[PDB]
């Protein structure tokens, strides 16, 4: 699988990890994951789970103070990873001065994760018509990062808008024919890889004939037949043999120019049309 | 605010301009010196009509006791105030004045308010006590004047604050803590005073360079009421020399050429090692000479 997991950022030279206080950063007091938890959220932001307070850079005076800010404001908060370090607003590294973190833009500082060699940035960001969730989100006057379970809905439910208080458009926390969920085929593939599964791989005619008579399924959807490798014709998501095809007689099926490089399946008659799957459309992945 | 260690005050018998001097986090930061002001110096402040210095502070306006305020603001992982730096003391005092109240400060002693100590575990390097005849209990508070009032803190103040962050070089010294009243003929008795204790015992003479720093580090141990340092330079043979029959090699003069012809004067040692001489007109500076000083 491939999903975001809470972790802790520790210094390499000195055995100190990040600990947040009411408006600042304090000493390590580390090796206890009951309060110190950090995670990655959209717009390349860092979010604390317990304190529900994110860090940012407010460049307003001569000495920019590295304090806590609200994740819904004009603070211009985002951080990225250099070869062995962290740089924030403008080449500003999270420099350590034995207890407090400032921004002096020094080239001698390292940051790893808890008890393992990693640059804490090798895993990219992972996440109403089945749209991807927005993390974090402010509900009931509190910040939340994950699709929690309550007594209102059946299972986990998330928000599909940056401001749920003004839009009021929720969605199901998608962890399978998701009807009326129009997404891009690349978005569908990355979301189903986030779940650890792969696109539909048709091997025999029995599964296809079973899918023909299916009632709860869209008439038009994707299967995953695409050429991610530019030097070979057509493959599936996984490495499945290509022995069963259901191509279409109507279109001339231009190879690369004139047509496209994606396939779309029609179940009312069972055809595979050449098309571009960059637009939104339902799909299914096993 | 002229601390009587760098300025000579007596019957005064080329302009003079003053300045404020810093001594790199000294227990007497903010001294006032005087020199000729034809030179070039700096000016920063001009008068017209919470994080601080790598530390964090939290103030509560609740009326509660010392143990109670400790247990109250300690839930947020905070420790009570322990002054160890002059800038920290000044910031705490200006915050207390802005709050218009005398707030709590955290410390505790062990044996009848005799050995005071902060809750951090750092060697004592700062002393800003207020009076000597006020040590009735074993706690302290910060007053409006910016001093350390020794009281009992089992009461209710309008708020609290809590923060987060001898043989040496072939000679033997001694310290005497007694009460004396001899205020006459102080130039022909110290020799026979120290000679009665043990043979081969002469008054402190400086023949090295590391003894000054040693006695300086040894001084700030029982400085509750001790602030001045005495020397053995007196009127000897119509000159400023020691008591014994030996010439002087290490000059201990401030500037120019002193011409004190009186039978005695005040040779004082500064906070960092500035040679200072003070001519006296009244003998009411002997407190401070033999009772709680370096003999």
């Amino acid at each position: 699988r491939a999903a975001n997991d809470p972790f802790t950022i520790v210094h390499g030279n000195t055995g100190k990890c990040i600990k947040p206080v009411y408006g600042w950063i304090v000493a390590d007091d580390c090796d206890e994951t009951e309060d110190k938890l950090w995670k990655w959220v959209s717009q390349h932001r860092l979010f604390h789970l317990h304190s529900q307070k994110c860090l940012g850079l407010d460049i307003t005076k001569s000495v920019n103070e590295l304090r806590m800010f609200s994740c819904d404001s004009s603070a211009m908060l985002w951080w990225k990873c250099e070869h062995h370090s962290l740089y924030g607003a403008a080449r500003y590294r999270l420099a350590l001065k034995d207890g407090h973190g400032t921004a002096i833009s020094n080239a001698s500082d390292v940051w790893k994760k808890g008890g393992s060699e990693e640059s804490l940035c090798d895993q990219p960001y992972h996440e109403s018509y089945g749209r991807p969730c927005e993390f974090p989100f402010l509900i009931d006057g509190t910040w939340h990062h994950d699709c929690i379970l309550d007594e209102d809905h059946s299972g986990p439910w998330c928000a599909t808008t940056l401001n749920y208080e003004y839009d009021r458009k929720w969605g199901i926390c998608l962890k399978q024919f998701n009807t009326q969920t129009a997404l891009s085929w690349k978005e569908a593939y990355v979301s189903c890889q986030n779940q650890g599964a792969d696109l539909l791989s048709i091997n025999s005619a029995a599964e296809l004939t079973y899918l023909k008579e299916k009632e709860g399924i869209a008439k038009i959807f994707w299967i995953g037949l695409n050429q991610l490798y530019s030097a070979r014709g057509w493959e599936w998501s996984d490495h499945k043999p290509l022995n069963f095809l259901n191509w279409d007689p109507d279109r001339p099926s231009a190879p690369t120019i004139g047509g496209s490089s994606c396939a779309r399946m029609d179940a009312e008659s069972g055809l595979w049309q050449s098309f571009s799957c960059e637009a939104q459309l339902p799909y299914v992945c096993r | 605010n002229f601390h009587p260690l760098l300025v000579s005050g007596r019957l005064r018998i080329r302009y003079h301009c003053a300045l404020i001097l810093n001594l790199q986090k000294s227990p007497f930061t903010g001294t006032w010196n005087f020199t000729s002001c034809s030179e070039r110096h700096f000016v920063s402040l001009c008068q017209k009509y919470v994080k601080y210095l790598n530390n964090l502070y939290k103030i509560i306006p609740k009326t509660l006791t010392w143990h109670s305020a400790k247990r109250e603001c300690l839930k947020s992982n905070m420790q009570l105030v322990s002054i160890t730096d002059p800038y920290q003391q000044a910031f705490l005092s200006v915050q207390a004045l802005l709050h218009n109240s005398s707030l709590w400060i955290g410390l505790f002693s062990q044996d009848d308010e005799l050995n005071f100590g902060w809750s951090d575990g750092k060697r004592l390097h700062f002393s800003r006590w207020a009076e000597t005849n006020g040590q009735l209990e074993d706690c302290v508070v910060l007053d409006t004047d910016g001093f350390w009032k020794t009281v009992d803190c089992n009461d209710n103040q309008p708020g609290a604050i809590c923060y987060y962050s001898i043989p040496f070089q072939n000679c033997c010294y001694n310290f005497i803590i007694t009460k004396n009243r001899h205020m006459a003929t102080t130039q022909d008795e110290v020799h026979t005073k120290c000679q009665k204790l043990n043979p081969k015992s002469h008054i402190l003479s400086i023949r090295d360079e590391k003894e000054n720093n040693f006695v300086l580090e040894q001084l700030l141990y029982f400085n509750y009421m001790a602030s001045w340092v005495m020397l053995g330079i007196t009127y000897r043979n119509k000159s400023l020399m020691w008591f014994d029959k030996t010439p002087l090699s290490y000059t201990h003069w401030r500037a120019g050429r002193p011409t004190i012809k009186n039978e005695k004067f005040l040779a004082g040692l500064s906070t960092d090692g500035f040679w200072d001489i003070q001519t006296f007109k009244v003998i009411e500076e002997a407190v401070y000479f033999h009772q709680h000083s370096i003999l």
